[PDB]
Order: structure tokens, then sequence, then C-alpha cells
């Protein structure tokens, strides 16, 4: 019903999801009473394989992960999908024998939904984890802004630009590829806008710091002013980063 | 994550 979060997800689910609906509407206008429904055992023979292989892979994946939200969330989706296949398989059993079976109609129709739903749940949970990785980079950068306050030496500044430069760069790559990955356009701009504002400010922050350093080591006036514009740059920078963090978490 | 594509395909194919 709602649009898919990511194109990758959507690629996997749009073609299928659609098919169900035709089936949902289509059953209401029964096309049997003569046409009947063929034997789809073969079709179900494979799904039941692909599904046990999703649980193996998913199962492999849960072990090989530091993430804990994924660990708890992911398992329910295995069984949702694995349970759902069973319904399909019975339905195909029922139809070997009574192509006209009414509950097998529903058994086709609910089982297929279950596979879709549960597979969506895997993809969203795995994604939710990708976003968290990005978020972490974000949060860590944020911390690195807080320490801009304590820099008072060109020697210190150089490490700090050397440290913080490639944090910034990583973050850039991540969000540029994440904005490409998402279906909604409104959210896309929110990221690109927000992240362009940041990329601009990095040089400004470096500058505003060099000005601070010099006045601190210059025994002169307007020391406060250089400080103000410093803090401001960091404030504004953080505002944008926390926005990126927040927009990354929108599904609505 | 593409086992999920495999699944999505067998089910798709089944709908006939």
């Amino acid at each position: 019903m709602p649009v898919f979060h990511t194109r990758t997800i959507e690629s996997i689910l749009e073609p299928v999801a659609q098919q169900i609906s035709h089936l949902v509407i289509m059953h209401e206008e029964g096309e049997v009473d003569g046409k009947a429904i063929p034997d789809l055992t073969a079709p179900v023979s494979a799904v039941q394989a692909a599904v046990s292989n999703l649980v193996r892979v998913g199962k492999e994946t849960v072990q090989t992960t530091e993430d804990q939200i994924l660990k708890r969330d992911m398992p329910p989706a295995f069984i949702k999908v694995e349970n759902a296949c069973t319904k399909l398989v019975r339905a195909a059993q029922m139809l070997q024998a009574d192509p006209y079976s009414v509950p097998a109609r529903d058994y086709l129709i609910d089982g297929s939904r279950g596979i879709l739903s549960g597979t969506s749940d895997l993809l969203l949970t795995f994604d939710e984890a990708e976003v968290r990785k990005i978020i972490r980079v974000c949060k860590g950068i944020l911390e690195y802004l807080t320490v801009a306050e304590v820099v008072e030496t060109m020697e210190d500044l150089v490490t700090y630009t050397k440290n913080l430069g490639p944090g910034m760069t990583k973050m850039a790559k991540m969000i540029d590829e994440r904005q490409q990955e998402l279906t909604h356009q409104e959210h896309r701009v929110m990221l690109v806008n927000s992240m362009n504002t940041v990329k601009e400010l990095l040089p400004v922050l470096i500058s505003a710091m060099k000005i601070f350093v010099t006045t601190k080591n210059t025994k002169s006036q307007g020391i406060e002013e250089a400080l103000k514009n410093r803090n401001f740059t960091v404030e504004k920078m953080s505002a944008e980063i926390n926005e990126i963090i927040r927009v990354l978490q929108l599904t609505s | 994550l593409e086992a999920a594509r495999n699944t999505t395909t067998m089910l798709s194919k089944t709908l006939s």
C-alpha cells in the first residue's frame, strides 16, 4: 500500500507486491466455475526452497553482526515468512486435488501476502541497520565538533583538521549514496541541502578557528568576536548534522 | 540480502 523506502527494496518487492493485488481483486470476481486454477506445486516447490535459503542466509547474517537491534528484530521475520510458505505449500496440495478449493483461494491469498510482508520486514530491518551505521559516523563527527572549543594552537589545529577532514569525507560518501538509494524526493533534497551546507562550512570553520588561534596568541582585542563566529559555525554545523541524522530516520 | 530477490522471484513466477 505505502511506497517502498528504498529503490533496492522496491526493486525486490514492487513486481511481486503488485501481483498479489491483482489476485486480491481478481478472486472477488471468481474466475473459476470452469476456468479453475492450475497445479502450482512446482511454483511452490521452489519458493519453499528460496525461503529456507533466506532463513539460512538471514540466519548466517544474524551471527555475523555486532548490531543488536537487528539480532532481536530479524528473527521474527524469518518465521513470519517461513510460516507463510507453509500456507502456500498446503494450498498447492489442496489444488492438486480440488482446483476449485475456496479456502485454498484464501490460502493462496494470505500466504503470498505473508511472504511479501515478512520479506519486507527483513529488508527494512537490514536497512535500519545501514542507516544506523551512517548515523554513527554522524554522531562521532558531532562529538568532534564539541572539541573545537579546546583548540588554541596551530600545532593542535593541524592535527584537528587532519583528523576531522576525512571524517567529513566519509560522511559525504555515505549520504550521497544514501540519498540516491531512497525513493522519496522530498527527503532527498532535505539531505542534499543539509549536507551541502556542511561541506561549505568545513573551510569556514577552519578559518574561524585560525582567527581565534591568532587572537589568543596575539594578545589583542576582539578575541570574543572570533570566538562567537567560531561557536556559531559549530552550532550551525551541528544543527545540519542532527538534521541529516533525523531525516535519515523518516519513513512517513 | 539478495536471497530476498530469489524468494521474490519464485513467488512471482508462481502467480499464474
